[PDB]
């Protein structure tokens, strides 16, 4: 079939008419992005030769080759470690929660970490890890920081942002009410505190909700983490055919280095040695040069990984979707195999009714303008109103400015405003 | 059949008429000893960078 | 350790920022008599921060800070001949 | 070592660089890496076949080298690029970003020059002196729920004031501080105080 781009949506455009709504719930989005990939190594000249004297001594021949693969896959390990610092290890200092998780009705205890398991990690984080799953001079090097120590990393991130909200991100941490920090997260998405508070246990009960339905999506499928399983398996699918090709002849009597020792003198061995090097070095600086260019791709990332670390989770961000879709409010770190996954928690809008505006108010020939919202009605009256939740107010001095007069706006109605 | 290696004796079950055995990257992984018809693994000798 | 056998290096179970990395936790570094010495790396200090419903703390002073950020912007356009580099 | 950065790209082309003449040396097989040295003793018949060999291998060490310097390149313009933004949006304006124009709150930049690089100096705002202040979330006066305009309810103990957030100076709560909505029914944990009203 012929695709659909989506649902077609008529606007109900005029002059006149506004849509604003009247309730908003929270969602909390998941983003999922890699960090780092295996530390491997390969030996230049094990790999080729084995312990064959005949051959690493004709490998000479080619003068630096050898080392030069090795020094740049050295480089790519190193930076792998770069970038899983530069991801978690921006935090000062390791902040705890206190004893009493008293949040104002916000439920974190599915993200913080879990004392009774060997490994601190969080149920969630428990679920990233289950879900995420030959010796030629082939190794595998440790990577500086442990599975435990990003976890810790992990952890201090969220405690600040629980108890201090940004400012640790600035200067020191300064506790403050939970409920009062999303009242300023709040303000800085354009609703005035007041709606937080009056609707603080629905904003919570819906926060908490979203929480559950991410464990249930986690857990039931698989192919969530698919960005992260992707980059395991190209790597594996890479260094699996590396291997493969010592089993090639390029044009040799055999692949095998030893049958071609134990059966030829030197001056025949030789020449079917040095067609079996030719290959295998061909083999190895091509699984070099992709290995670079991955180890790009994944640079790339860890960068903006460590970005929206800084934007989403130490701050809010007006960017407008780069911590999730709506309007943010907050975020909240796991750690991952490999990588780093993003709650996102953003506000959106979710019930519009049709209002009719105008740009102005004119009374005794003054034009009147709202200092922070619009000017709407129900079909009778006229009140002003913040313009991402309807609360309609009446319309004063105190509510609007002057500039101008009756003749010069374009649609301005005829109304009066009251002086108190 | 020749090599380098450690060689300790396998748990694992050869059928009776095969004669060793190899592994993923198809290199020998075990032995039958013409002898004694047991079992050998074998492991590559430990090593690593400095 | 994890990282492979390490000689030479006197293990302590103290705790210190990391100066020369080894892996899977462990770092090194020269101090007091001075010797090598092997350990587990501190991420930090600890902070609690003290949380309650009720308390919100206020700063009375700043500071200015200046900070130094460190950016490459090229390199040394360099120029290879094909044909004279291989043939002369 | 403050400036190991710009020295590290240059260290790396140097090398790169160095490795591509010590190549030339190697003799790939043949007789002699000099090629003045095949061709003042053989006949060409021979001389070819000498030359026919190092010819693929310094084509070869050609070849790496190149490739090596393309994707070298391609990280230096993404340093680049950041340092372009870093240019638009920290000096030629202030940043929100958090941590984007250094730790702490950003005022201002200036640029300096630097060999093959950009050194930006990020002057920023650190709060640095808390002191410990009861709290509210609203203050309900005669049934009115009150709340700030700007800044928050704190209290020394016996007397509650209204503040800006970043930097304590406490001012007497009035009409022309708080906004009224609602009532002292509906906001969890709201104080029990007055507001004046000049
Ligand atoms: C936060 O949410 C968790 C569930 O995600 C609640 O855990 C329950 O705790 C009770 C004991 O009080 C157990 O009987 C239930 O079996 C637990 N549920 C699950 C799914 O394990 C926890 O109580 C909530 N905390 C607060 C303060 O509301
Ligand atoms: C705003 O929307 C919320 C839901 O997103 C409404 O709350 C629900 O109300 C129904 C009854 O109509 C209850 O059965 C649900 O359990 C409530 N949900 C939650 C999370 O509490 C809320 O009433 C709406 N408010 C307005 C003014 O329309
Ligand atoms: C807008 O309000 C004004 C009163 O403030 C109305 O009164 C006058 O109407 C006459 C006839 O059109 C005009 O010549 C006067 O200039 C108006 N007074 C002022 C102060 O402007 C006016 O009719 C109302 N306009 C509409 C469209 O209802
Ligand atoms: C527009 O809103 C006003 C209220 O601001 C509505 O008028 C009120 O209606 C109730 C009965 O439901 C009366 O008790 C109030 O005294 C009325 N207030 C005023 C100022 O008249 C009005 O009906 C609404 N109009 C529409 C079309 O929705
Ligand atoms: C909060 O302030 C009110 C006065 O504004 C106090 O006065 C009344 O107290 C009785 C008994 O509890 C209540 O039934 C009335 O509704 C209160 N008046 C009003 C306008 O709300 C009240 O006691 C004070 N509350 C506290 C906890 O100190
Ligand atoms: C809270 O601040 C008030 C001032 O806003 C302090 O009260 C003043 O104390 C001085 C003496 O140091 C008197 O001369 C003033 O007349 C007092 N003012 C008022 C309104 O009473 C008060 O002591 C401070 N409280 C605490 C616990 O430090
Ligand atoms: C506004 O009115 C149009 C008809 O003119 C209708 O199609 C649309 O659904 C209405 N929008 C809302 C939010 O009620
Ligand atoms: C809005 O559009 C209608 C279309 O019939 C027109 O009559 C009216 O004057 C317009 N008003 C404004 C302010 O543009
Ligand atoms: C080989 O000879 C030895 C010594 O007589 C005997 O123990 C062994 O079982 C024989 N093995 C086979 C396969 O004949
Ligand atoms: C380990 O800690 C104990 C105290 O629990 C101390 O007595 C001992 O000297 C320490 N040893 C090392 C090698 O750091
Ligand atoms: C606030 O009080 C706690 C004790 O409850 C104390 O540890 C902390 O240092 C105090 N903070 C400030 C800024 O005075
Ligand atoms: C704050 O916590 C204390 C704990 O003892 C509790 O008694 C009090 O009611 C709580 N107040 C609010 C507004 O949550």
């Amino acid at each position: 079939y012929t695709m659909s781009l989506g649902a077609e949506n008529s606007v109900a455009y005029s002059n006149n008419s506004i849509a604003i709504p009247t309730n908003f719930t929270i969602s909390v989005t998941t983003e999922i992005l890699p960090v780092s990939m295996t530390k491997t190594s390969v030996d230049c000249t094990m790999y080729i030769c084995g312990d064959s004297t005949e051959c690493s001594n004709l490998l000479l021949q080619y003068g630096s080759f050898c080392t030069q693969l090795n020094r740049a896959l050295t480089g790519i390990a190193v930076e792998q470690d770069k970038n899983t610092q530069e991801v978690f290890a921006q935090v000062k200092q390791i902040y705890k929660t206190p004893p009493i998780k008293d949040f104002g009705g916000f439920n974190f205890s599915q993200i913080l970490p879990d004392p009774s398991k060997p490994s601190k990690r969080s149920f969630i984080e428990d679920l990233l890890f289950n879900k995420v799953t030959k010796f030629n001079g082939l190794t595998v090097l440790p990577p500086l920081l442990t599975d435990e120590m990003i976890a810790q990393y992990t952890s201090a991130l969220l405690a600040g942002t629980i108890t201090s909200g940004w400012t640790f991100g600035a200067g020191a941490a300064l506790q403050i009410p939970f409920a009062m920090q999303m009242a300023y997260r709040f303000n800085g998405i354009g609703v005035t505190q007041n709606v937080l508070y009056e609707n603080q246990k629905l904003i919570a009960n819906q926060f908490n909700s979203a929480i559950g339905k991410i464990q249930d999506s986690l857990s039931s499928t698989a192919s969530a983490l698919g960005k992260l399983q992707d980059v395991v398996n190209q790597n594996a699918q890479a260094l699996n055919t590396l291997v493969k090709q010592l089993s090639s002849n390029f044009g040799a009597i055999s692949s095998v280095l030893n049958d071609i020792l134990s059966r030829l003198d030197p001056p025949e061995a030789e020449v079917q040695i040095d067609r079996l090097i030719t290959g295998r070095l061909q083999s190895l600086q091509t699984y070099v040069t992709q290995q670079l260019i991955r180890a790009a791709e994944i640079r790339a990332s860890a960068n903006l990984a460590a970005t929206k670390m800084s934007e989403c989770v130490l701050g809010q961000s007006k960017r407008v979707d780069f911590c999730g879709k709506g309007y943010h409010l907050m975020s909240f770190p796991q750690s991952a195999p490999h990588g780093v996954v993003f709650l996102h928690v953003t506000y959106v809008p979710a019930q519009e009714k049709n209002f009719t505006t105008a740009p102005a108010i004119c009374h005794d020939g003054k034009a009147h303008f709202p200092r922070e919202g619009v000017f709407v009605s129900n079909g009778t009256h006229w009140f002003v109103t913040q313009r991402n939740f309807y609360e309609p107010q009446i319309i004063t001095t105190d509510n609007t400015f002057v500039s101008g007069n009756c003749d010069v706006v374009i649609g301005i109605v005829n109304n009066t405003v009251y002086d108190p | 059949l020749t090599g380098t290696g450690v060689l300790t004796e396998s748990n694992k079950k050869f059928l009776p008429f095969q004669q060793f055995g190899r592994d993923i990257a198809d290199t020998t992984d075990a032995v039958r000893d013409p002898q004694t018809l047991e079992i050998l693994d074998i492991t590559p000798c430990s090593f690593g960078g400095v | 350790t994890r990282a492979g056998c390490l000689i030479g290096a006197e293990h302590v179970n103290n705790s210190y920022e990391c100066d020369i990395p080894i892996g899977a936790g462990i770092c090194a570094s020269y101090q007091t008599s001075q010797s090598i010495i092997a350990y587990t790396m501190s991420l930090g200090a600890e902070n609690s921060v003290a949380y309650s419903n009720n308390s919100i703390a206020i700063p009375t002073n700043f500071t200015i800070s200046v900070t130094t950020e460190i950016l490459p912007v090229s390199m040394t356009k360099t120029s290879v001949d094909c044909t004279m580099y291989i043939c002369g």
